């Protein structure tokens, strides 16, 4: 006679895995599910990414004289630094977060400048909050209007669109600290800016008095939004308080985003953005972050997850 | 079965295979179909069959740097409804596709086992241990013969019932 | 000696399926589980459907003059046209898509006209903009009031709930061209309007100035909105540019909604309903649409998906 | 198995039977109660076993024609993350379902051989193919008889056996 | 010889279960892992639970008088209750739910006393609309600020935050009923009130005119708050209507929240917490409510899942 | 099988077991690793393996006194797609659940049926019932041999043949 034996294989040390009728059960081999790491670094390709080093997409959007290098720049994602400040003058931005989500998935700040044209004022006005070479400044896509002489006339200005693309305009509405300064700048007791369209319209009032002093300044400016269609028409009406638009914006659809995050950039490519840095995309999952960008895993409460790639392990004894 | 009370840590050139012990010496060879089988299901898994990665870009916020109120908390709350259906989904996957791993590679020993029993017919006997008595003479290219699916139980059933019985 | 043989059928040409294990395997029979397409029509059936022709909801709502077919008229599921239009004295509604939604799952238009006295003005004013008949007119559910003689009083009017249903009021705001308008029209040089309840209140004021012109009109019109339960009261305190309601619409709860398709409507019978047309209900998942009314499959991305209704196919050879 | 090697194009009465060859000739007929086990665990999995049709009315809004920042943004976020995990569980179900089909249809073809098997007892050999020889002459009543339960294997074993061995 | 049998238990009465390949399938035992009861009573152990009786979370944060014994309390979970009811001088909270889920989520009425210095104004007004003790009163925790002799100056008072945590002041405007009333109470015409911090501002403008009578009064205050982080600088300015804070509440991060139930409290404990009262967390699912606080089960539309704990019942027959 | 045609009424000392009938009579006796093993995997089951209870605290508004527009319509939105998604999780995991509960407790019955078949080796045989026809004389101390895993079918194969042949 004769013995024939049949099995399989083993490993001297295997691995562990879930079923589900068992909690544990070793594996001749498992391989991971669950990105737990990052390079702690975010790399520059396939992807264009756009370090904001000093500046905020507002800023950049505003032309905060420190933010002059992203003029007509573009991005698949804008990344915002911790270390990011202002230094012009002070202005808030009802829903801020729209603004900048709608900046963000443009993924431009192509700019065009049109002929409008502002009779009876004064342009460009400028402040030693917001210097921009050794003296006075700007925001450099805003104009500042006050007033001409001893006057300032009611502004009524039309500018349509003729081009088969959305332009958004960027305007804001100044804030005086008081009564003897709105009366000096733009000749008026009570001030209003009316910005409409063929569909909708935004009508400010400005409102007069002392607020904390930044950069020395105890007054403010609001920053206000408004989209024109094609075929639509901007109409700006005011008798005071106009921080005029100098042009508009070439809004765009598509990939673009932002981040936030303190990770530098290098010269690697990777699909997957994390605020950690980028990570691989060869697992299903990952527990790196929640905020992601691109061809990323899964997010997972997880730290690991172990999926067998093979039999069980019986060790021979 | 044998390859219950243990596996092969002797066994490098295959998953499953074959062992024997005959009036030549001992002996050991891989089956490679069975092995090929196990690693084709797996890797088939292991791979995009009912998930694959999606492209994403921009989101909603999901960290806040102030307290807000209602919007926020609708944000944060479909959020994390997010992840626990997804953490939910990994778990119940990754246990069932592991347990479709083990079911699927002790089914293949199985069939290996059954595979052999019936070539052997009359001329074996399942010993309890995943081996088989063969009642007759078998020389090394009778187990090849065995092992390829090539063995004749015909030429041998008349020594080797006389051997069982 | 006899042979018995056992086996199972199979079939010339079978089908491909995906399992756990393996990618493609071949089948007797399978079933398709995504409905994929729909019939181009919206059926009539179970459904109230409700075609808005040339009508968006809310102008059915204020009364524009092409709308008057819609006066009092209900439905499960309002459908709005890509060809619908406004013809009327050019307005903006604050929060527009609220309204719509309010109107469209409430189901109904119906309208109780009520005894709201408005003295020392002049009622019913209109417009060579909303023409009704061959003369000027007006939204059929708003009063336009104006001066009387040479005044405007401040208007202070009660209107108190003591049914056992909300009432929804709809009334708005006038946006005069101009300083020469608003003294001409309503004597005075600057209005507001305050409309309030037990609970909550609403004060606008008007905003003058040229917006584009829309059927030859610079001006506009608000539309705001409040709800009154029973038990509660309406006040409405003006002093100029009230667009004042003319009664209420009785509010509802309901299946009833809203949808936008250029499908057209027939005889026919079906429970699920598409922007691209009805579409059968017997497949758990659907990819025509993710917007869908009624008793409707799953929105899924796969244009397909195989169940197995057999076993495998092994062809003889 | 013989339901391995193949299956039968020519069978069209059931899903399972019974194809033979005695010294009557050839013949085949169907399994009826095994054809109709599977066809009924079929129909019940193909029906609202672990999901069914709900019915849904107003709904928020899921096309936009204007840009209008975070409330936009969440509800499409909402749509989205509601659109993968059903498209996820769809992928996940439907191959579920489908190796469970492959799995009971499998099944009851062993089930109903071990259930021959055991009829035959000692009375006929597993030849490897899907079939078993009758070591006794077996005519058309005899094969009837197994295909309907009722085979007495105590009436056939002392020819039986004088075959087999 | 001798015979030899294998097998398995059975039970008289089993129970059924469903599987993937059968509908109704009897067991010898399964369990139920739907919780679909509660206690009706809410315990108060191991969650600190504050009983609002007949306060609202926004009452016992502004001081009504019938809430005076909440201050400085805190809470796991405040409970709101059907018959509660304000009994003060009637107001509105633009925002109101925001309002409530910030002070719900922080936990605490913790108050602090501030030395603001309100000059050329009497101080600490009230209303028979809110009386305490025997005559007049306001809510404790706001400061009614009205003329002095004949005089209203302009406020404008700074509170700078030098602590290391984040203080919540609620302040509100005072809406009179008539212009008879506004130049009698704090001398002015057309008051404003603004306040502000170093990042934002809300500027408020008073709006006379009736409402319906609540508690005898046809005027109205409404609330609005400001949150000032460590560094940063409170400032508020006004020339009449305002209704000052007194201080601030501290705010803090955690576990509290709130829950709108009629059932009663009682000395049992349990970690979930739903309006129907406390129920067991043993099972993985319930449906006894979707709102629910604590370790709690997961909210499923069946009333029953069975589960098998055993294998199939075959009776003997 | 006899596990098949029904369970054991009369059996309370485990869930798997054996019953037999000799020469001294009849017995009763339940097979305790088969059990204990069946019931290892079931309690482990019925444990949070794959889902586990969550604490939440702060969370949206479910329930509304009032008519909104757009934000009370998405919050309502979002909870009703998180319910549809976890009731559908309960109903597919309770049913797979279920179905291996079934599949491992008819697998465990089944075990201990090959792992006493493969004991007697050819002294027996499977008698369609869940049975086992011992051909040699078999006491009440055989028996226990057999149900503890020590019977030693060479010293009955003498008689057990003569007996089967
Ligand atoms: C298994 O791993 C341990 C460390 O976890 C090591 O000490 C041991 O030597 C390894 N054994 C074998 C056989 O590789
Ligand atoms: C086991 O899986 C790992 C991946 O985790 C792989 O690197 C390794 O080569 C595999 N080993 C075998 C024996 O296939
Ligand atoms: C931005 O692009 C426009 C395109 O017409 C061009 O006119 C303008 O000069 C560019 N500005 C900068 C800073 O390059
Ligand atoms: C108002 O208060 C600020 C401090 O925040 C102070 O700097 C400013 O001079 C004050 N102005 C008036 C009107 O007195
Ligand atoms: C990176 O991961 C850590 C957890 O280890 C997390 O705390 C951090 O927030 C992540 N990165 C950023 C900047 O979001
Ligand atoms: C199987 O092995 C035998 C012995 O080595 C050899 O003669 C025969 O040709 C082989 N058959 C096949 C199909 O490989
Ligand atoms: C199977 O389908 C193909 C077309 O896809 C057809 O040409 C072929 O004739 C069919 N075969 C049978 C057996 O029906
Ligand atoms: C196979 O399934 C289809 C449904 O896709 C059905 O129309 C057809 O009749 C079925 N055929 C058989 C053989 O049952
Ligand atoms: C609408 O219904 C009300 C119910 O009282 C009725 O008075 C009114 O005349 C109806 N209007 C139309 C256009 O039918
Ligand atoms: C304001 O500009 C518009 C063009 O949009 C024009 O029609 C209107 O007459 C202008 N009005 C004034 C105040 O000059
Ligand atoms: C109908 O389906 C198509 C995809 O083929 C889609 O583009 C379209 O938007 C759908 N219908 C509407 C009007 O939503
Ligand atoms: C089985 O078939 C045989 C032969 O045709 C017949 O005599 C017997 O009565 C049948 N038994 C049953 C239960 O149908
Ligand atoms: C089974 O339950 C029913 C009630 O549903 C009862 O009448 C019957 O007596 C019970 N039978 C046994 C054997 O316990
Ligand atoms: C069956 O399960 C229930 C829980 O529903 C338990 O109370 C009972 O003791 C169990 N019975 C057995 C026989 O284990
Ligand atoms: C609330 O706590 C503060 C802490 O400084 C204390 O000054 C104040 O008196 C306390 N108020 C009450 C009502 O206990
Ligand atoms: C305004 O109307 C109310 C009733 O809501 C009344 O009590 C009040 O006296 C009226 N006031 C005026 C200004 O006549
Ligand atoms: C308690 O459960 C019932 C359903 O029986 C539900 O109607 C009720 O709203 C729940 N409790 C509360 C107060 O939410
Ligand atoms: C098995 O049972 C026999 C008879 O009772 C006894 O002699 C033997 O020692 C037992 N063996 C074990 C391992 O328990």
């Amino acid at each position: 006679t004769a013995t024939l034996c049949l099995g399989h294989h083993a490993v001297p040390n295997g691995t562990l895995v879930k079923t589900i009728t068992d909690d544990q059960i070793e594996v001749t081999n498992a391989t991971e599910l669950v990105q737990s790491s990052s390079t702690g670094k975010i790399c520059n390709n396939p992807h264009r990414i756009l370090d904001g080093i000093d500046c905020t997409l507002i800023d950049a959007l505003l032309g905060d004289p420190h933010c002059d290098v992203f003029q007509n720049e573009t991005w698949d994602l804008f990344v915002e630094r911790s270390k990011a400040f202002s230094n012009c003058y002070p202005y808030d931005v009802p829903d801020y977060a729209s603004l900048r989500s709608l900046v963000a998935s443009s993924g431009t700040l192509e700019f065009i400048t049109e002929g409008f044209t502002w009779t009876g004022v004064t342009q460009n006005g400028g402040s030693n909050a917001c210097k921009r070479g050794p003296g006075s400044g700007f925001f450099s896509r805003l104009n500042w209007l006050t007033k001409s002489g001893s006057t300032y006339p009611v502004l009524n200005v039309t500018m349509p669109n003729n081009d088969n693309f959305d332009k958004l305009y960027i305007w804001g509405v100044h804030h005086p600290s008081t009564n003897q300064e709105q009366t000096s700048l733009y000749v008026q007791a009570s001030g209003r800016v009316t910005v409409s369209t063929r569909r909708s319209q935004q009508t400010i009032i400005p409102n007069i008095g002392s607020r904390p002093w930044v950069r020395g300044l105890s007054s403010r400016i609001s920053i206000y939004w408004t989209i024109v269609k094609p075929g639509d028409v901007l109409v700006i009406n005011s008798n005071g308080n106009l921080i005029a638009p100098r042009g508009y914006f070439k809004m765009r659809t598509g990939k673009s985003s932002i981040m936030r995050s303190d990770a530098p950039i290098d010269t690697c490519i990777s699909e997957c953005i994390t605020p950690n840095g980028s990570i691989p995309n060869d697992k299903p999952f990952q527990n790196v972050n929640k905020i992601t960008y691109g061809a990323c895993p899964k997010y997972v409460k997880q730290n690991t997850l172990k999926l067998a790639t093979g039999m069980r392990n019986v060790p021979e004894k | 079965a044998g390859f219950i009370e243990n596996g092969w840590e002797g066994m490098i050139d295959g998953w499953y295979g074959f062992r024997h012990q005959n009036s030549e010496g001992t002996g050991q060879a891989a089956d490679l179909k069975s092995t090929q089988a196990a690693i084709d299901q797996i890797n088939g898994k292991l791979n995009r069959v009912i998930e694959k990665t999606n492209e994403k870009f921009h989101q909603i916020e999901k960290e806040f740097s102030e307290v807000e109120g209602r919007i926020q908390d609708l944000e944060k709350y479909v959020e994390d409804t997010k992840i626990d259906l997804w953490s939910y989904n990994a778990e119940l996957l990754v246990a069932l596709e592991n347990q479709h791993t083990i079911d699927l590679t002790d089914s293949e020993m199985n069939k290996l086992f059954e595979k052999t029993r019936r070539q052997l017919r009359e001329n074996a006997e399942d010993m309890g241990n995943g081996c088989f008595k063969i009642y007759h003479k078998c020389d090394n290219a009778c187990i090849e013969s065995i092992r390829n699916g090539t063995y004749d139980h015909d030429v041998y059933r008349d020594e080797a019932l006389n051997n069982r019985f």
